[PDB]
């Protein structure tokens, strides 16, 4: 991102210095599963067949529980609503999915680029519910009504996850950040290592944050990430971290005229917090997230460990559902009479881009 | 074995994907070329008339 | 590559702000507590082609609309959520666009432009103003007829 | 410097400019665009405001 300047001479000028901002991406710790049989339980074939496939189906589901996981607490665009007591539960969430896309355009997401939505089984119900009980009975109102099915909705591509990530019930306290914090960006820290520039880290007055929170603070509004124009809504902060009242956040919070001018074009806010500004708590009561993204943020990085075939244990691969790699291990001990049995998979899962993410929160 | 050499893996023109303007305002507004020579001698404006 | 892309959403945001500034028809709505919201906005914008119009601003030539991406979707909402969902209706819920509103032409600006907030005080206009045309003022430079100069009683 | 031309998605004209300084081994790069905007009719244009 680059700074404008104004007039003929420049001569008084400082150029923007560039930044070559790096996002790491890595894999986890190893995924595993262990089982193992005795020479006399290995006389019944069951054991192995239905533990493999107990531990086969294990793994795929584990994959697709920790990007949820992942996701619901890195997006950074959140939407709440109150259920209605009147019939307007179903539009006020197609409100919430347009108002999430409304966001993601105004912050300058490419409005031309695909876009996915993942409801959570009450919430793509309470959306069937508004348009399966239109009144003319025919088309994708009568599919809405007779198989709880819906169209794409509010420019999203739409699906249903039977899993789904929760946020937290947040404090009731009167948090305030302290200090006026403003972050820098760098390339590369102090040892050389690059810097990831989609966190940082804040004081506030007293220690209530969670991780999984998401909160605004008083005075700070987001800008179109191009032209550093306001949108006039609140920069949503999402907690990724928390050590007493030091806690880190995602986005940093970089001020358009931020006191380190090298990191000025790279701005996503306003304005820095004002002394002592209010922290408003978004997840007031813990519900279900509904998922949404413009394509090509959201990642599942798959490897492989190098087990090694026709020395010791005998050794298989499978893939699971994703296309991650399953290796599959049996080496028996003759000496204590058992097989031990061992599922693995190494697959890592990220945000590249955290602002072409948010979720929607029912319930308040 | 211990004592493995380690380096970094910079993809360094994979860029992660990246906010745009549409620019669609003034796209759509009419645009004008008047001439340079007489812009200066202006002093970088120029009048129309109204009708009568 | 973002040096020239930084410069070209300049002009936008150097154009959707002065057009905000000067445009002289404006109409406001309160934001509906009912269901009215999208209708209200339809009424507003059929308000600026009926005032339009009444000035005797010409019927025939072609008319655009830039909204928000807030007040986009609350046209979009209101249309989507209609009781025949198919067409029209099917699209606006499906993919949040809509056809023209109200003889204009309908875009989504992503960049928009804003009014500050106004004063609370009771103001009124001091003495009794009324303007001239003039080809050129006292020193005889062109006059700009678009705008002139009035006294308010207490500044706000 | 080198001097070249290019064209903006309104049209609008980009200048690019390049200054390489020997003794100092550095190249100085500028981008530049001259333009105005105007409601010529301030009748022809409305706003609308949500919210009162």
């Amino acid at each position: 991102h680059m700074n404008i300047e104004e007039g003929l001479d420049l001569s008084s000028k400082t150029p923007t210095a560039l930044v070559q901002r790096l996002v790491p991406s890595v894999f986890k710790e190893p995924k595993n599963i262990l089982y193992t049989l005795d020479a006399r339980e290995m006389r019944d074939p069951e054991h192995k067949t239905e533990a493999g496939r107990a531990a086969g189906m294990r793994l795929a589901a584990q994959i697709d529980s920790d990007l949820i996981s992942m996701v619901t607490q890195r997006a950074t665009n959140v939407i709440t609503m109150a259920d209605s007591t009147a019939g307007t539960q179903g539009r006020d969430l197609w409100n919430c999915a347009a108002g999430i896309d409304a966001t993601m355009t105004a912050i300058g997401v490419p409005q031309g680029i695909n876009r996915r939505s993942f409801w959570n089984p009450f919430n793509y119900k309470d959306l069937a519910g508004e348009l399966g009980h239109r009144a003319y009975a025919q088309g994708a109102t009568l599919t809405a009504y007779e198989k709880a099915q819906i169209p794409p909705v509010a420019s999203f591509d739409s699906y249903k996850t039977d899993i789904s990530g929760r946020l937290p019930k947040g404090s009731t306290e009167s948090l305030t950040v302290s200090g006026q914090p403003e972050h820098k960006v760098e390339a590369k820290d102090s040892n050389g290592m690059p810097v990831d520039n989609r966190q940082g880290t804040i004081t506030v007055s007293a220690s209530g944050l969670q991780v999984g929170d998401a909160f605004t603070i008083a005075g700070v509004n987001s800008v179109h990430q191009i032209t550093k124009d306001t949108t006039g809504q609140p920069q949503v902060f999402r907690v990724l971290a928390v050590s007493g009242t030091t806690v880190t956040i995602s986005p940093k919070i970089l001020p358009v005229e931020n006191t380190d001018v090298a990191s000025r074009p790279y701005a996503n806010v306003d304005a820095k917090p004002a002394e002592s500004a209010a922290i408003t708590i978004l997840n007031k009561n813990a519900a279900p997230a509904n998922l949404f993204w413009a394509d090509g943020s959201v990642e599942l990085m798959y490897g492989k460990l190098a087990f090694p075939t026709g020395q010791g244990p005998q050794v298989m691969t499978a893939t699971t559902e994703q296309g991650a790699t399953l290796i599959m291990s049996y080496a028996f001990d003759h000496i204590k009479g058992v097989t031990t049995a061992r599922f693995t998979t190494l697959y890592g899962c990220s945000v590249l881009v955290p602002e072409y993410t948010g979720i929607v929160i029912a319930g308040q | 074995a211990n004592q493995l050499a380690k380096d970094l893996e910079i993809m360094f023109e994979n860029y992660v994907e990246g906010f745009e303007a549409a620019c669609v305002v003034s796209r759509n507004a009419k645009k004008f070329r008047p001439g340079d020579t007489a812009m200066q001698r202006a002093g970088d404006v120029l009048y129309r008339p109204q009708h009568y």
